[PDB]
């Protein structure tokens, strides 16, 4: 019996196998395959994990269906970021805020930030520059890595999906409690893991299966399916890794050349992207150095340019587990020094005492007197 | 900052630009490298063609990220 593998690549490779063929058996015909360790391969059938007591027939996969083989190893922080070094993961963050003009620590904001808007968007923040001679009025919002002491100019992505799973909401996939978790914007707001993350990533980008939007790029939705929750940070793939989220650049590229009309270099290797004019069929791979090949193919049969003429897969997510999995689906508290209540209006965790004879500015998470660390931490709740 | 130039073939170019660059300025700083004319150059990240007026900040693009070349060719 066949069935058709997709292990880091669109190319998917026959298999020989029999119906009673276990799934831990087809793990070693692929570990055999590709020289690698058996026991770091995750199965994945119609986006769902087999498990591996069951059998090729139990698993339902008929003929040619494509199974996918993706290997895989062994304080309050609402922001999280991307550090390319030396952390090479997702990390806590501390947001920094600076004056548009000066680029100095010298901005005195208006109001604090309530929500990712207000830091990510640019100018949307209002302030007063504090340097010698600066007319600056508009804020700039960054952000640096916090597990290591920083250099001002080393920042990093922030990733405003990544929240701590302070809520104990149950991943969409596997129904567990992991901590971060990427929070879609689907109007549920589900929750996924970074692990089933990973295989729904690594799996769609096999299935050429992410979505091309001519304003945004190469993302996907949420897993369920959800309308208008296309990820809009796209550095938030590279929580795949650089060799999974290179290899997602590259699709990328190739979907926008297809999505704006050109074509791919045919020629073995080459597979240059082309953007000919409307009416030429006449297309050669031009380019020096490179994309230099350079072929002159017909844009229509493909083939070397002649005179005369020439498994969408399904990603299943349990109604249950989508319902359990939602990020939303606690007004006032008193003042740390009078205990008088004070009411909350808005994400910003900058707290001020209404009470005349205190005044009090303290941290709604901490309770505790507004300070440098609060603001880089938790400005704002998530 | 260093940013790498990346064609389909596989070609690589590596790039001394800063965040505050245009679109248009890569292109020129590619013309410089390996001659090809900004007008037949495309710039794509992460499958968003990038517009010639937006900077290499408005995009995000972080120290040491590829972009990718594909080509507008006249002949076709
Ligand atoms: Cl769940
Ligand atoms: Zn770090
Ligand atoms: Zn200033
Ligand atoms: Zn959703
Ligand atoms: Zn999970
Ligand atoms: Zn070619
Ligand atoms: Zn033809
Ligand atoms: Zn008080
Ligand atoms: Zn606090």
């Amino acid at each position: 019996m066949i069935v058709f593998v997709r292990f880091n690549s669109s190319h998917g490779f026959p298999v020989e196998v029999d119906s009673d063929t276990s799934i831990f058996q087809l793990k070693e015909v692929v570990a055999k395959r590709q020289g690698v360790p058996a026991d770091q391969l995750r199965v994945i059938f119609a986006g769902k994990e087999l498990r591996n007591d069951w059998t090729v027939q139990n698993c339902d996969l008929d003929q040619q269906s494509i199974v996918h083989i993706v290997q895989r190893p062994w304080a309050t922080n609402s922001f999280y970021v991307y550090c390319k070094g030396p952390c090479q993961r997702v990390q806590p963050g501390k947001l920094r805020v600076q004056c548009s003009t000066c680029r100095q620590a010298t901005l005195t904001l208006t109001q604090g930030p309530s929500c990712w808007d207000d830091v990510l968007i640019p100018n949307r923040m209002s302030g007063e520059c504090q340097s010698p001679h600066c007319p600056g009025t508009s804020a700039e919002f960054f952000f640096k890595c916090g597990a290591h002491p920083t250099s001002d100019k080393e920042t990093s992505v922030a990733l405003h999906l990544i929240a701590t799973n302070s809520r104990n909401i149950t991943c969409i996939t596997c129904t567990d409690v992991r901590s971060p978790v990427l929070v879609f914007q689907c109007n549920s707001r589900h929750v996924i893991c970074l692990d089933c993350f990973h295989l729904y990533c690594v799996t769609r980008l096999n299935d050429r299966q992410f979505v091309h939007d001519p304003q945004l790029g190469y993302s996907l939705p949420c897993v369920a399916g959800c309308p208008n929750s296309l990820i809009k940070e796209l550095h938030h793939f590279r929580i795949l890794g650089e060799e999974q989220y290179n290899r997602y650049q590259q699709y990328g590229a190739e979907e926008c050349v297809l999505q704006m009309g050109g074509v791919l270099c045919p020629r073995p290797g080459c597979g240059a992207g082309l953007l000919p004019e409307p009416d030429c069929r006449k297309v050669t791979c031009e380019g020096g150095n490179g994309l230099g090949c350079g072929f002159a193919f017909c844009r229509e049969c493909k083939e070397a340019y002649h005179e005369g003429e020439c498994t969408t897969q399904a990603y299943r997510v349990d109604e249950r587990a989508a319902e359990q999995a939602r990020w939303e689906a606690k007004t006032t508290k008193p003042c740390p020094r009078c205990h008088v209540p004070v009411e909350k209006n808005g994400g910003c965790m900058h707290m001020k005492c209404p009470q005349p004879q205190c005044r009090l500015e303290w941290c709604w998470n901490c309770g505790c007197e507004w300070n440098r660390v609060c603001m880089g931490d938790h400005w704002f709740d998530v | 900052m260093q940013i790498f130039v990346k064609t389909l073939t596989g070609k690589t170019i590596t790039l001394e630009v800063e965040p505050s660059d245009t679109i248009e300025n890569v292109k020129a700083k590619i013309q410089d490298k390996e001659g090809i004319p900004p007008d037949q150059q495309r710039l794509i990240f992460a499958g968003k063609q990038l517009e010639d007026g937006r900077t290499l900040s408005d995009y995000n693009i972080q120290k040491e990220s590829t972009l990718h070349l594909v080509l507008r060719l006249r002949g076709x």
